[PDB]
RNA sequence: GCGGCCCCCUGGACGAAGACUGACGCUCAGGUGCGAAAGCGUGGGGAGCAAACAGGAUUAGAUACCCUGGUAGUCCACGCCGUAAACGAUGUCGACUUGGAGGUUGUGCCCUUGAGGCGUGGCUUCCGGAGCUAACGCGUUAAGUCGACCGCCUGGGGAGUACGGCCGCAAGGUUAAAACUCAAAUGAAAUGACGGGGGCCCGCACAAGCGGUGGAGCAUGUGGUUUAAUUCGAUGCAACGCG
């Protein structure tokens, strides 16, 4: 965890729409190892997500994802035993992966008995800044603008 | 009454605690409070919380005299100097000019030496 | 002994002046005077090192 | 031991070349002198300071420091007291013997003309040969090679203790023993775990996530039980589907 390398891997995309972002979604949502199902659910969504929201499905899904995005946060270093953290700016790579994470937990956080129609409305009312995720945004952005007084 | 927008702010810095006071040029204060007055007791008291909180309570509490410049009259060495300075300079105030009149006497009496560490 | 510097830091970051310190001349000025001690600059650091 | 600045009395050191007296010196047992801070006596003075005491917290345990107060005493003018790690742990005075980069002090004739050439001297720093040194190290200011003196040493405790004579106003200071006891007390030297006192790299241990169960239902064996016994052993990362 001091000596390796990064060599930004990448694994197995959806054919339909062929896009590493859309990859990186479906390949997060697996659970297990689970394939068939998993992908139906996915497309159940997307498919329900362009019903409701009535646009184009694909510029629906960047304007979702411009929704949910978050700027900024710091990293916990126990340095002087009062919160002294210096705000860094996270990675592109690491603050879109955080970014789906955080999707998924808001997706994860019901238990519903259908996991595609729970998936849909989530994501589709999740879809205007109005869903589920957006309170955890707004949440880690009141966990900024009070951690630069100590740098 | 007898709004006077002209004065001189003096700062005091101690490593216990940190108090701010506000007066005219010739010298009459109108401002009084201690950070401690804002709460945080205890060793946060040195911390530039309560300093910059006091800092924005007395200058609210003195608008009703309306300044609009002050000078800085800053006393010891404790930690801060930087809370108060920020916080006046946006509170409704435009700084002048800096000083250190923090005193240096001449070697006069025995310095209270009983302290160990 | 002076500070006067901006919001950021507001905790520690003096330990330069911790070295810059030198403990050993303020330990000897607080407490009467001396007149052989502060010599531990030199002459038994640099010409002490015996193996 | 000496540190603001002014004035008055005053002590030594050193330099430049001049004359001048002609061994007039060195060392010192008893004896006079000086000798930081605490102490004692007469008074004066008292800003802050802080032995003794006053109160709180303090833990297995504080009459310990930490904090808040607080007399003598630190200050002045006269007197007593003669001790310290009063150590450069190196008594004083002379004559010689390989080297280096400085601080500082006045004159030489130049060539301050730049801050360079004469140290021709004095006092001081720091490294380092021949040579000594048990070793560390000393190393032209010797712990070297020689000379003149003095003062001091014969194992550790018993001990700078007790009587005795001096010095003092007291607290006390100098001069200095024995009986008995021990197989030792002691210096220098990296020779290693000790790095809990400091520097430098390493590990899914830490900077992230998924499961587990100390949350419920079932076997496991010990340290083991309710019975007739419930085999030899698995009691620290060396107790579990193990022998």
């Amino acid at each position: 965890p001091r000596r390796r390398v990064i060599g930004q891997r990448k694994i197995l995309p959806d054919p339909k729409f062929g896009s590493e972002l859309l990859a990186k979604f479906v390949n997060i949502l697996m659970v297990d190892g689970k394939k068939s199902t998993a992908e139906s659910i996915v497309y159940s969504a997307l498919e329900t997500l362009a019903q409701r929201s009535g646009k184009s499905e694909l510029e629906a899904f960047e304007v979702a994802l411009e929704n949910v995005r978050p700027t900024v946060e710091v990293k916990s270093r126990r340095v002087g035993g009062s919160t002294y953290q210096v705000p860094v700016e996270v990675r592109p790579v690491r603050r879109n992966a955080l970014a789906m994470r955080w999707i998924v937990e808001a997706a994860r956080k019901r238990g519903d008995k259908s996991m595609a129609l729970r998936l849909a409305n989530e994501l589709s009312d999740a879809a205007e800044n109005k869903g589920t995720a957006v309170k955890k945004r707004e949440d880690v952005h009141r966990m900024a603008e009070a951690n630069k007084a100590f740098a | 009454r007898k709004q006077v927008s002209d004065g001189v702010a003096h700062i005091h810095a101690s490593f216990n605690n940190t108090i701010v006071t506000i007066t005219d040029r010739q010298g009459n204060a109108l401002g009084w409070a201690t950070a401690g007055g804002s709460g945080f007791r205890g060793s946060r008291k040195s911390t530039p919380f309560a300093a910059q909180v006091a800092a924005e309570r007395c200058a609210d509490a003195v608008k009703e005299y309306g300044i609009k410049n002050l000078e800085v009259m800053v006393k010891g060495p404790g930690p801060g100097r930087e809370s108060t300075i920020r916080a006046l300079n946006a509170a409704g105030f435009r700084i002048t000019n800096i000083t250190d009149v923090t005193p240096i006497p001449h070697n006069g009496c025995r310095p209270p030496k009983k302290r160990r560490v | 002994i002076k500070v006067r510097e901006n919001e950021p830091f507001d905790v520690a970051l003096r330990r330069f002046k911790r070295s810059c310190e030198k403990a050993g001349v303020l330990a000897e000025v607080r407490r009467r005077e001396f007149y052989e001690k502060p010599t531990t600059e030199r002459k038994r650091a640099k010409a002490s090192a015996v193996k």
